[PDB]
RNA sequence: CUCUAACCUGGGUAGGUCAGCAUCAGUUUUCGGGGGCGGAAAAAGAAUAAGGGAAGGUGGCUGUUUAUAGCCCUUGUUGUAAUACGUCCACUGGGGACUGAGGACUGCGGCUUCGUGCCAAGGAUGCUGACAUAAUGGU
RNA sequence: CUGCCGAAGUUUCCGGAUAGCAGAAACUCAGAUCAGUUUUAUGAGUAUGUAAAAUGAGAGUUUCUAGUGGGCCAUUUUUGGUAAGCAGAACUGGCGAUGCGGGAUGAACCGAACGUGAGGUUAAGGUGCCGGAAUGUACGCUC
RNA sequence: UUGAGAAGCUCAGACGAGUAGGCAGGCGUGGAGGUUUGUGACGAAGCCUUGGGCGUGAGCCUGGGUCGAACAGCCUCUAGU
RNA sequence: GGGAACUGAUGAAG
């Protein structure tokens, strides 16, 4: 099944953009005197379960494998069976050295791993 | 079952799922020929053109 | 059986006809318009929707 | 420059909209020579495009191009409604376009 | 299920056939006919909920 | 469109009254539901005869028989103003009766401004001789040596090369 | 229960003949 | 059915709210308008019909600074340039773009002289209007208003005129040879079977 | 002996994206084609026999009655008429548009060809073409 | 942060009540138990109320518990009224809690009540340009 | 036919504004017990980013730069959240 | 007989 996304930019804080002390994480407005909160048009959208995604293609990559943070060389292994369904994103804090070793083990087990690139300078 | 909504007007399988007579139905009989008589009385006339 | 028979199928719901209604809708049909009885012309409303 | 030219010459005329509600996924087109909404029926279903000159030049060359066909008649006036595989610009309103007489089937 | 159709398309013909019988004989003869009156009746909305 | 639609129509027989007299009119009416309900509204007015006691016996058109033939018909109209009080006789020259009341009404709807319930029709005859006709215009368009040239003649696709003929 | 209403007949005119009115 | 890059569009016998709205929409469909002869162009009603109407604008100026209060154009090119100034969303970026397309001009300049001059058959006078009709001309109409210039052109059109008809003698002596010449080949005659 | 397996020797064979085109299914829109059935068994009209009448009076002589033009009305007849209008076909040719959800078989059906199987029948498959110093996709 | 249900804004007595509207459980009945409804019948001086037909729809009981007795208008009677408005009583709705197409922008006007999208079709209103759609067809008007 | 986290799986319909209010499921922050044969000087936390990814959203995961000693996921408890 | 930015002085630039 191909991926698909009922939206892709995400959704802004009214007035977030203005002020610097307003974070752009979404918040609901509380005010019945708001403009948003009515939902006169030409105002921003809102976050709604309308735009709830496909409940089988959700949490994929665009390729269409899930993602599976593995912090390490035993993480990799319960992928085994899923390697066409999963893809073994490997976390941040991990060593460049812990790294390259579940880059050679995760390559025989066929898994995709997403940024296995990183900290690892080929020769 | 019933995944989609098949129209039996439009589609000509379907139709004979529902209605055992697509089979018979000559729709178009000729139940009448040049001989045709014509059925138009004399006071019916006067009191169709009258006025 | 009829009554058992009205009970059975759904409320017909049906789109809007094709070709628009006539000019201005909500007044009486006998003079332009349509609304109450059709007679024989709700024959030719249904030929829009369906 | 008479031996060629296989396309027919249109203009791009607006979007689709309203008054005030506008709908860029669909476009307005003028063929020309397409006076009556019975008279685009021919112009239905033919590959549209529009075809401009950028600055910067890639593969070998400059010209880029915007494919797409053509859906719908639109009025009494002989425009159709295309549909683009990116929708057109809003600067491109007045241009030019060509309609493509593929797919042909006269 | 067939042998019901066969006998309701005949009927419905067979109704219609004598109400264009019916009316050859009094429009022919002077005589007058109200119809069959209409006892089905189809009702289709025309406005909205507000 | 018009269609002329020959109406006849009574009541519900009682024992009191075992048969009821029987009412024919030739008026006008776009389609067949109008006119059975403009019938019972001269009946209402004349005969009294309400819609809860009465019913509807027979409903047929009119064709003209001669539409090739040009005639000029007189026209008797009790028109309803607004003080409701206006008997009316005009011509008109055409070949349709069916033709003849369109027109009617557009002139009415002109310099009258009447609408459609503002108009009960009251006779409609194929007045036929050349004395009779009271109308000067209409009498002009009949003498035998009557002749015009075009008026509104006008003869997409704008940016004409030259100027139109218009002759 | 309801009374049904009317089915059709017909209705002679040799006593009575439709007569022509006017609005 | 024209597309032409550039069109000149002679104005002698048309309306102007009519060839203002013709013209306006070709203006945003691409085109690139000339309007010759602006100065013979006709408005219904009579003389004093439009005279007041703009007698009025003439009495409509700001309070403050009136040296920055509405500009009341005189010229008979300005009269209708004006026409074609409310037709447009004049306030948009696609507006003052497309008026810098239409070049509208009084009398013929050389560089339209030698061009086709097409007419609209849609807003002509001797066609929308009654016979019998009052009409004014507006370049007969801004000279009582201040347009200065109208026995200049006037006399300018008339040498026009007799010069285009000296070049008309020679082009319709060119093909009166051509007449001769078209018969003169006998393959038009027995294979004129192809409509031609 | 069996098995897997390095090397040499040979034959056939994506997923990724984007374009087509075909037979389909759903929704839909726009052109038609054919024929039934209805009304005054449409009215006309045409052709052809009667009679009547006249004119906005033709030839003839302002006045008259088809003559060196014709017109209207009634009936007969060609008629056992056409068309139009209103419908109906489980009648048929095309043209465009968007969608492809679901995931062995279960079922209702139709063709068969008497074993079956096939099928437009409980939601799309097939035949090709461009591409990785890349076509699309983003920010 | 998201989702689901969701009012009253008037009483009735005495700020406290009861009822109502919205709710939670328990427990009733698949029936004629009902119904901002229409018929027929009885009466009553076209209207009035009463009972058993049509039409739809599953109804009912209490227990324990929040919010709410503001108003702005539009509807028709209406008596007191007059230079001229108007003043007041009652009914019905909207809005209060409601975004959207028109009405050039406007809450009281016309349509329409809303998840996220694609494709079609319409209401109101429109089709000369701004502005998406006939400088269409028809007939009469007007200087 | 394996789709038994029966707190799962699966089939079909209708529905979707929402004020006072009522109900439910989740996101995140500091500490506590248990757990990950947990991550970390081959660079933990933080911070910045015209990089990529997920979720309707609160949020989370990650590439690059900076930096220099600690820190997180899961199930519960707790609040100066 | 009645009603109730404005003007200076420089200034770049197709």
């Amino acid at each position: 099944v191909n991926i698909i996304k009922k939206r892709t930019k995400p959704f802004k804080r009214h007035q977030s953009d203005r002020f610097k002390r307003v974070g752009e994480s979404w918040r609901k407005p509380r005010g019945i005197d708001s403009c948003v909160r009515r939902r006169f048009r030409g105002t921003i959208s809102m976050p709604k379960i309308g735009y709830g995604n496909n409940k089988k293609t959700r949490y994929c990559m665009p390729n269409g494998l899930k993602a599976f943070l593995v912090r390490n060389v035993s993480d990799v292994e319960l992928l085994l069976m899923h390697n066409k369904t999963y893809a073994a994103e490997i976390a941040g804090n991990v060593s460049a050295r812990k790294r390259v070793e579940i880059v050679e083990k995760a390559r025989a087990l066929g898994v995709k791993v997403t940024n296995a690139g990183a900290k690892v300078r080929s020769q | 079952a019933h995944v989609q909504k098949k129209n039996p007007l439009k589609n000509k399988a379907v139709l004979s799922r529902l209605n055992p007579y697509a089979k018979a139905y000559k729709a178009n009989v000729k139940i009448n020929s040049e001989k045709t008589p014509k059925a138009a009385g004399e006071k019916f006339l006067s009191v169709l053109h009258e006025n | 059986n009829f009554k058992q028979a009205a009970n059975f199928l759904w409320p017909f719901k049906l789109s809007s006809p094709l070709g628009g209604w006539r000019e201005r809708k909500f007044k009486h049909f006998i003079e332009g318009g349509d609304a109450g009885k059709r007679d024989e012309h709700i024959n030719g409303l249904v030929q829009k929707m369906l | 420059a008479q031996g060629h030219r296989l396309y027919v010459k249109a203009k791009h005329l607006s979007f689709q909209r309203s008054k005030h509600v506008i709908h860029p996924g669909t476009s307005i087109v003028k063929i020309e020579g397409c006076d009556s909404k019975e008279e685009a029926q021919f112009y239905l279903g033919k590959r549209v495009c529009y075809v401009y000159k950028s600055s910067k030049a890639v593969r070998g060359s400059k010209i880029r191009v915007i494919w797409g066909t053509i859906a719908r008649p639109h009025g009494n006036s002989g425009a159709v409604r295309a549909r683009f595989v990116h929708n057109l610009p809003a600067k491109t309103f007045g241009s030019s376009l060509r309609v493509m007489l593929y797919p042909s089937n006269i | 299920i067939a042998k019901r159709a066969e006998a309701y398309e005949a009927e419905y013909r067979a109704a219609e056939r004598e109400q264009i019988e019916l009316a050859r004989k009094a429009r022919a003869e002077g005589n007058y006919f109200v119809p069959h009156e209409p006892k089905l009746i189809f009702v289709v909305r025309i406005r909205g909920i507000n | 469109a018009l269609k002329e639609y020959q109406v006849v129509g009574r009541k519900v027989p009682t024992e009191h009254e075992p048969v009821p007299k029987l009412f024919r009119m030739r008026l006008f009416a776009p389609n067949e539901s109008v006119a059975k309900s403009r019938y019972w509204y001269f009946l209402k007015m004349i005969n009294k005869v309400k819609k809860a006691t009465g019913e509807i016996v027979a409903i047929n058109e009119i064709s003209e028989p001669k539409p090739l033939k040009a005639k000029v018909f007189g026209i008797w109209i009790r028109y309803d103003s607004r003080s409701g009080t206006h008997n009316m006789y005009k011509e008109f020259r055409d070949t349709t009766r069916v033709g003849a009341v369109e027109a009617m009404y557009a002139d009415m709807a002109a310099r009258h401004r009447a609408r459609f319930r503002s108009i009960r029709i009251l006779k409609v005859v194929e007045v036929e001789k050349k004395e009779d006709v009271r109308r000067n215009y209409v009498k002009q368009l009949l003498n035998p040596h009557l002749k015009f040239p075009l008026p509104h003649r006008r003869t997409k696709k704008v940016f004409a090369p030259h100027r139109p003929s218009t002759f | 229960q309801p009374a049904p209403p009317a089915k059709a007949h017909f209705v002679s005119t040799e006593n009575n003949e439709p007569v022509t009115l006017h609005p | 059915s024209e597309f032409q890059k550039v069109v000149v569009i002679d104005a002698k016998g048309h309306l102007l709210g009519r060839l203002a709205s013709v013209v306006a929409k070709q203006l945003l469909g691409g085109q690139k308008v000339v309007v010759v002869r602006c100065e013979e162009l006709n408005i219904s009603g009579h003389f004093f019909r439009n005279k007041l109407k703009y007698l009025a604008y003439l009495r409509k100026a700001c309070r403050y600074n009136p040296s920055r209060g509405a500009f009341h154009f005189r010229a008979p090119s300005r009269i209708f340039q004006k026409a074609v100034r409310g037709m447009l969303p004049h306030k948009t970026a696609r507006g003052q773009a497309a008026l810098e397309h239409l070049q509208a001009v009084e009398g013929i300049p050389p560089p339209f002289d030698k061009q086709k001059r097409v007419v609209v058959p849609a807003a002509l006078r001797v066609l929308r209007l009654k016979p019998g009709r009052k009409y004014c001309t507006v370049g007969r109409l801004s000279s009582e208003v201040g347009w200065k210039y109208n026995d200049i052109v006037a006399k300018l059109e008339e040498r026009r005129k007799v010069k285009s008809a000296a070049f008309y003698q020679a082009k319709l002596a060119k093909q009166k040879k051509i007449a001769s010449a078209k018969e003169a080949s006998p393959v038009n005659q027995k294979l004129s079977q192809f409509g031609y």
